[PDB]
């Protein structure tokens, strides 16, 4: 089996930079009659994938030609000279070869300054109260980068289940992303607690941010 | 001119199989390898297998040979794929790609894809709750919605009808046991809310559904 090993599989870039995605394959993908058949492919979100560069490094007609392939051993490397806003997206590389395998994906994307998540924490509503629910909902928005960690806890005591988290992709205005937690619990188990926490811990303080509130209001 | 069309939007019970269709146009069916290509809810390109119509050839990756169908029919210029005993990594979107020959002998054409959803989830309205900030007592308000218990995507959710879009964060739907649950977070100056009616304007059209809930205190 030949594996496409593709690096990085994130790589934030600032507009206007050069950027290099590479890939390698875990032997000699050089075809018999002397040909390697490895190909680059973009995917836009919402679209299908596209073909970019074929045959190692030959651009595919009306390829933006800050695109440019090349590529040896095993070492396969795409570069973006001048990163624009239409290049964002993941990359593929492919040898439609003997068995045809697909690289793993490098997610192009903007590089910010590192920024704190702001937290906001949601009592569950009445009405969904009523239908015998209770969901206490925790936005962690705008931050960066996008590695970020919520626990939940009730009484002080954490509660690791019926946690639904759900990220947004880069922000197109302020290279941010956002996270959105949610414990759903039952009514009465609900209305059996006091303290409602969510701790968000991000790559910029090593102090969890902390968010919570009492039925006591 | 050519152009690859694919089958629509299929919701499929688990346990089952999905046939799906990608009629060709503007070249020689007959003369080109068409390949079939999956990606999951999640995740990158898996290159599934290739039929070469008009000797019906095929080549599948162990991994899906007993689960993908690969089939041609010539005078209907539509290959075909049965995806069988359907499970939840089924779920995923598929993409029927053509291998040109001379020029580029790469994945040149694509199409729009087609998406499988393996559910045994019946068509249910959402359930849409006010996110009110805590009790009484900054310079911006977050407030937000919350969507949840639907059956199938997509809901499309709009703050003030659209007034509102700088500052409102729409995360992406996730799957909690059979049903889909979508929240948004909308950020406001505080002389704005509740100064000013804030309406969150849910619609989900496979129920024919389109609700409104505002943002009180």
């Amino acid at each position: 089996d030949v594996l496409m090993t593709q690096t990085p599989l994130s790589l934030p870039v600032s507009l206007g930079d050069q950027a290099s995605i590479s890939c390698r394959s875990s032997q000699s993908i050089v075809h018999s009659n002397g040909n390697t058949y490895l190909e680059w492919y973009l995917q836009k979100p919402g679209q299908s994938p596209k073909l970019l560069i074929y045959k190692v490094s030959n651009r595919f007609s009306g390829v933006p030609d800050r695109f440019s392939g090349s590529g040896s051993g095993t070492d396969f490397t795409l570069k973006i000279s001048r990163v624009e806003a239409e290049d964002l997206g993941v990359y593929y590389c492919f040898q439609g070869s003997l068995v045809p395998t697909f690289g793993g994906g490098t997610k192009l994307e903007i590089k910010r300054a590192d920024a704190a998540p702001t937290v906001s924490i949601f009592p569950p509503s009445s009405e969904q109260l009523t239908s015998g629910g209770a969901s206490v909902v925790c936005f962690l928005n705008n931050f960066y980068p996008k590695d970020i960690n919520v626990k939940w806890k009730i009484d002080g005591s954490e509660r690791q289940n019926g946690v639904l988290n759900s990220w947004t992709d880069q922000d197109s205005k302020d290279s941010t992303y956002s996270m959105s937690s949610t414990l759903t619990l039952t009514k009465d188990e609900y209305e059996r607690h006091n303290s409602y926490t969510c701790e968000a811990t991000h790559k910029t303080s090593t102090s969890p941010i902390v968010k919570s509130f009492n039925r006591n209001e | 001119e050519v152009q690859l069309q694919q089958s629509g939007t299929v919701l499929a019970r688990p346990g089952a199989s999905v046939k799906m269709s990608c009629k060709a146009s503007g070249y020689s069916f007959t003369s080109f390898w068409m390949h079939w290509v999956k990606q999951r809810p999640g995740q990158g390109l898996e290159w599934i297998g290739t039929i070469y119509p008009g000797n019906s050839d095929t080549s599948y990756n162990q991994k899906f040979k007993g689960k993908a169908k690969l089939t041609a029919v010539t005078s209907a210029s539509t290959a075909y794929m049965e995806v069988s005993s359907l499970t939840n990594e089924d779920s995923a979107v598929y993409y029927c790609t053509r291998r040109s020959g001379y020029k580029y002998y790469a994945l040149d054409y694509w199409g729009q894809g087609t998406s499988v959803t393996v559910s045994s989830a019946k068509t249910t309205a959402p359930s849409v709750y006010p996110l009110a900030p805590v009790c009484g007592d900054g310079s911006s308000v977050t407030l937000g919605c919350l969507v949840k218990g639907y059956f199938p995507e997509p809901v499309t959710l709009t703050w003030n009808s659209g007034s509102l879009s700088s500052g409102v964060h729409t995360f992406p739907a996730v799957l909690q046991s059979d049903l889909y649950t979508l929240s948004s977070s909308v950020t406001v100056t505080s002389s704005t809310w509740p100064s000013q009616s804030i309406t969150c304007n849910v619609a989900h059209p496979a129920s024919s559904t389109k609700v409104d809930k505002k943002i009180e205190p």
